[PDB]
């Protein structure tokens, strides 16, 4: 179906053209085992506090557009009380809901790639700033969308998960991700687990005279989070 | 027959099947079967 | 579910009919097609017993490569265990996020002249492993080659060469071929990106146990994967490495090579 | 002790030999497997997902602009928008491809193939084409009778946004080469077939539209397909 | 029916006989005679315990034959893999039409002077496999010599020789010795013809690992069929070889030796 | 007993028989018995 | 390990010999046999012609 | 006697290696194990201390 | 009682008493704390399964290290047996005050020049063994060397390393790392302290079963314990060895590097 | 299995426990329990 509706504490969004919901590698975001478990402290679940939607500041889809990105945790790492839980302690786990808005007429026409990209490094140049690779709330222009930013080829993204948002179709992408690592709990301020790249693949055209200023827009909440190791507020 | 203590000294496996792809070609929430349109 | 061959075909005939569309689709929902042969075409019974094994992952990565060539000066040299120099190897590793798997190493040596023209003669060599916060021997005499707690291996050209395996030795649930973060707290710093300290195992050090005459080893190593798992695919590397620790790149406007127009094939 | 006696091949370095060895630490335990989601066990399972074809590799075209076939408002009747090579080992716009890198590993094939369309034009444009495969024999087909005799479909654009046409084995032996070099080996004798693509009616807008539009090819391995014989990767 | 040894023989009796006829045929037919030594003559008992094993398929084909022999030029060399160069295993593979068979492969290798003889001198050498399109080494140090998906093996001139085994490798159900068409399509060129490209499997590229002084590696290969299967038997080649990749031949007026007179044995 | 993964490392075949050799001596539609003349 | 002693003839390459051996490609799977006509299992049947 | 093929590794010596081997005096009987205070299995219990 | 993996952890709630302390503690009685990690912090559940077996006796002793490395001098050299020389594994064995042990040697033998540089030339070697009160060879032609009684090994230079194992060959129950006392009765020389003449078996002595020409033998000694069993944990040793025979040290007053101030990490 | 006469031939020993340290760590006439002061 079209029509959809997502609640998340005191949070909901709707939409009436979606093109169904991806649930990354066929899993629902869940719980640290006891047999995978290291930490031995009691964890803290803040619950709907922590997890429900938070909107970023917007994108314009310009004549010279090339693409836009966002790091996860980064992105969050100063809002509500996702942040302060975050700063607060040494260890983080846990998944994600996104979904990308962009809306036009039935006199325009373009299209976006929307990707989720696993432990994704910036590597275009010979010593990557701190700027390009913890942007913030921001987020960052792709200045090498062709290459994906890390040496392989724009065409091969659809191996990681994504949706389309083409505008004769649709107006909205939403996925679901799950915790990935090579560990049971991670640093929040040291390392992204995570990359939300947007990326025009068919450029936005129009009938002479119509709306020209087209905005993009990222929404996102946090999903099945734990924390260990309190101590006093800490970040980079 | 394995001569050694350790298991990293045995030689290669031999099971050498493959599987259903769907947690990669068609992750999504609800089903979509191919003799119907996929948006309704 | 498992298999263990690839799929067969069965007989279909003509359709008329408002009912049944398989043959439409909508790439925007993120699924890869579902439209068979059968339901596109008028298909004939075929009993396909074709296999699956050449393309598993042990299929696939169990046989041994090159990871390091080196000679040694005045008697010694030694080497950082790290799979970066020779990119046919790192290529497919980087096939997969994270992997867990066993080392079968294997050790090949021999005595060349100082014009790099190889000598017919027999020497005993030793290979010793030292991990990090162990002190690394300084030269071919050192007393750090008693060997008492570190491992050793030791050879003669004259016999067949060396090998040893080794199990899966990280601090980690598995090994990462890609790392989006920083090595420590407090350093922000643009060369302290995208390494994970946690792969790093140590060096090896070479020595021949006497002084040879004008005389040096030459010494190559092999690596062979054995019990693979692996978790997350990646999209393959498309451009020229250029560094042993970083994935930096150079862009370029194509990778496929031109033709003269869209129509003609 | 025992009397024996050793053979040919002894103390050879065969780099795909198979055989149980000392280990460096004996008594060493590793640490626990985990729950990590997307474990592979068989490359064949990452082949299966569609990817982008480089389709308009032509002088003057460069980077994203290199994977969009361009269709306008004719003028003329029956006109041809695109060619290629079905061959999924073969130098040309399939070699950047998933499908395309894991064929370079390997010397032979068999099986069907998924190519799939998709339209970007507006709500209000509408059209019709015809996509056909030609198994070998000769040339490429000079029209639209001619392409038509071959196993086809007819795409009409609406709602659903996409379209798949499926290219069947069809074969005189079990498997072919990947390579199609002739220098040497004359591997041209496994050559595959094309794929062409023609206008049915024509691309049809309202006044002040743009009278340009774009499709996007994607192709996938089927059910069916494998491959033997593995090779180092030239590029 | 199947037999493990020669037909026996009865006792026969004299016959005066309108009823019975064994002695006349007729050629004509396409049949071979039908007449058994019973019938021509009186015959006794014999116990016949004669085997049958040294004619089989196995017994014929099982046993090592020489395929390639050549040196190194500036430390490498490379073989098209092709069984025309040496005709004695050639003419034997030729009397049968299609054949499905593993090989086994076996290397001998030695250094020789610029002079072209022997020296008492032990060197590594390495052999890679490299199937068509792959891209084969151009000298002694080139970076393909790193083998990480291509198949080598490695070894040296003092240990016993080389061996491995390889199965069916063909894309066909078996192997052809004759092939009565041409490459490919649109092209009946003189030279495109009788060549079947599916028995081309690609080269062998040799080295030395190292850098030899004034001195060459000569290199020899025998290779073995392994559990034969074969249909349709051809007649044998009567006239002398002239090319490694055709049938070509010219023509001579008798097979067998001149006498004086017929009726003079 | 194998010590080897395939079938192409075991050795020689033992199963050195003949057989009837009509399809290549007498490949004909009628039968003609050896006491009896071929063509009547 | 296993004490042993070895033999005249040992590292000697006899073209008639008959061991196993190590395989280039262990996980290979060949092509199907086929029905063909005229398959022949001993050069016995060819001579009779 | 039986064949063998002989692998690479072969004479090594591997200092963390384990392998049975003939003894230098095969007939002798050493002392008895006597009762002591204070054994030790494993230095785990030490660095409890 | 015997454990195969390190404890586990239970789920802790929050505890406001008079009744229950188990942070105090009284280190007066020479007890070690007894806190554990649930009664001072609230826990959650973690099934821990980490073994214990790299730090077993086996697994901390069972492997090999130097013990001796010499020159012949005119064809022949002599070792007093004793682990003293060279300090690494000295250092391992002085952990435990007694230990039972087998030991399994290890030697290696090249040849080189007067100027210590080694050289391509294969030659025969014999090791023997000489208890007290035997007597000792002389020189490289000594009439002992026939070895009737005296057990021997012979080799040569160019097979691989000789080995063979030795059981518990004490008088006593166990082997000794530290005696406090004398040597003997009526000699409390300041020289007879602190040796037990029951640690010393003998030596070895060594020859070339022929006269090398210039060239000497140069020979290395390793040993492993295996079957290790062990009484009375000690102090590890924190100054350098002086001598081989004896304890003796120079003092110093730290251990560990200095910093800026107490309040400083 | 084992191929000669004396036990100091056989390979290295596969029992690799511990065991509860209390000689050691605890090594006391009277018991005082964790919960309890210990000097009363
Ligand atoms: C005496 C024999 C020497 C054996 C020494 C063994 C050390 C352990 C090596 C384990 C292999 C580590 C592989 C892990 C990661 C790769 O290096 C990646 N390319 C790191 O980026
Ligand atoms: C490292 C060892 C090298 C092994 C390379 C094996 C390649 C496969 C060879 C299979 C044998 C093919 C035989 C087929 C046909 C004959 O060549 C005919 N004479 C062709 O006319
Ligand atoms: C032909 C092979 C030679 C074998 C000779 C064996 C002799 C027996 C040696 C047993 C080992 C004795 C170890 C006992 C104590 C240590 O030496 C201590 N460091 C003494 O202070
Ligand atoms: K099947
Ligand atoms: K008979
Ligand atoms: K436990």
């Amino acid at each position: 179906d079209r029509v959809a509706q997502l609640t998340l504490g005191n949070s909901t969004i709707t939409t009436q053209e979606a093109a169904n919901i991806v649930v990354a590698y066929g899993r629902w975001p869940s719980g640290l085992r006891d047999t995978d478990a290291t930490a031995v402290d009691k964890p803290t679940q803040p619950g709907v506090s922590a997890e429900r939607f938070y909107t970023l500041p917007s994108v314009q889809w310009t004549t010279s557009f090339t693409g836009h990105y966002w790091k996860l945790p980064d992105a969050l790492s100063d809002l509500g009380l996702f942040g302060q839980n975050l700063q607060f302690h040494y260890l983080y786990r846990g998944g994600w809901a996104i979904h990308v808005q962009c809306n036009a007429t039935k006199f325009h026409q373009g299209t976006l790639l929307v990707v989720a990209v696993p432990e994704h490094k910036i590597q275009a140049q010979s010593n990557p700033s701190f700027g390009r690779t913890n942007p913030g709330e921001a987020g960052a222009a792709c200045q090498f969308p062709f290459t994906f930013e890390d040496g392989t080829a724009l065409g091969n993204a659809l191996i990681y998960p994504h949706q389309w948002i083409n505008l004769r179709t649709n107006n909205s992408a939403t996925l679901v991700l799950p915790y990935v690592n090579a560990i049971p709990m991670d640093s929040g301020i040291k390392h992204n687990n995570w990359t939300l790249l947007v990326i025009p693949i068919v450029p936005l055209e129009y009938a002479v005279g119509a709306t020209t200023f087209v905005p993009i827009t990222v929404t996102i909440a946090p999903m099945c989070t734990e924390y260990n190791g309190l101590r006093a507020a800490v970040t980079q | 027959i394995n001569y050694y203590e350790n298991a990293a000294s045995n030689s290669l496996n031999k099971q050498d099947f493959t599987q259903d792809p769907d947690k990669f070609t068609r992750p999504v929430a609800d089903i979509m079967k191919e003799a119907a349109v996929p948006l309704k | 579910t498992i298999k263990n061959t690839v799929e067969n075909t069965v007989e279909s005939t003509h359709s008329i009919s408002t009912e049944a569309t398989p043959a439409l689709q909508a790439a925007e929902t993120g699924a890869t097609s579902n439209a068979s042969d059968e339901s596109m075409i008028e298909t004939r019974n075929v009993v396909n017993t074709h296999g699956v094994a050449e393309t598993s992952l042990e299929g696939f990565y169990g046989r041994a490569g090159l990871v390091a060539m080196f000679t040694t000066e005045g008697g010694i040299r030694s080497w950082y265990i790290n799979f970066g120099k020779y990119v046919q190897l790192r290529a497919k590793l980087e096939l997969l996020t994270y992997a867990r798997f066993d080392v079968e190493f294997t050790i090949v040596a021999q005595v060349v002249d100082e014009q790099a023209k190889v000598k017919d003669f027999n020497v005993d060599y030793q290979v010793m492993y030292v991990p990090p916060g162990a002190s690394a021997p300084d030269g071919q005499d050192s007393f750090q080659w008693q060997s008492s707690c570190n491992p050793s291996v030791i050879s003669n050209t004259g016999l067949p060469p060396a090998r040893v395996s080794v199990p899966f030795m990280s601090s980690a649930n598995a090994y990462s071929f890609s790392y989006d973060g920083y090595i420590q707290f407090g350093d922000t710093s643009s060369s302290s990106y995208g390494i994970l300290p946690i792969h790093y195992l140590g060096q090896l050090v070479v020595r021949t146990c006497e002084d040879l005459d004008s005389a040096r080893l030459r010494v190559r190593i092999y690596a062979k994967p054995k019990h693979m798992r692996g978790w997350i695919p990646r999209s393959p590397r498309m451009r020229p490495y250029v560094s042993r620790f970083t994935g930096i790149y150079t862009d370029a406007p194509s990778f496929c090579v031109n033709r003269e127009s869209i129509t003609t094939a | 002790g025992c009397p024996t006696l050793y053979t040919p091949g002894s103390g050879q370095f065969l780099t795909t030999d198979d055989f149980q060895t000392p280990c460096m630490l004996p008594k060493f335990q590793p640490t626990p497997v985990i729950d990590i989601p997307g474990e592979v066990k068989n490359f064949l399972e990452v082949i299966q997902v569609e990817s982008l074809v480089e389709i308009n590799n032509v002088s003057g075209v460069e980077g994203v602009a290199r994977y969009r076939i361009p269709l306008n408002v004719q003028d003329a009747m029956d006109g041809q928008i695109m060619a290629v090579r079905v061959d999924p080992g073969a130098d040309g716009p399939m070699q950047s491809t998933l499908l395309g890198v894991f064929t370079r590993y390997y010397t032979q094939w068999s099986g069907s193939l998924d190519f799939t369309f998709m339209f970007c034009g507006t709500f209000m444009t509408t059209g019709k084409v015809i996509i056909a495969y030609t198994p070998p024999g000769g040339d490429q087909p000079g029209s639209r009778q001619q392409a038509m005799l071959g196993t086809h479909v007819v795409w009409d654009f609406g709602l659903q946004s996409s379209i798949t046409l499926v290219v069947p084995w069809i074969s005189s032996g079990h498997f072919r080469g990947t390579s199609l070099d002739n220098t040497i080996y004359k591997y041209r004798y496994y050559e595959a077939g094309y794929i062409t693509m023609w206008y049915q009616t024509n691309m049809v807008v309202p006044p002040n539209f743009p009278t340009e539009a774009s499709i996007l090819m994607f192709v996938a391995a089927q059910p069916n397909f494998s491959l033997r014989i593995l090779k180092d990767r030239p590029d």
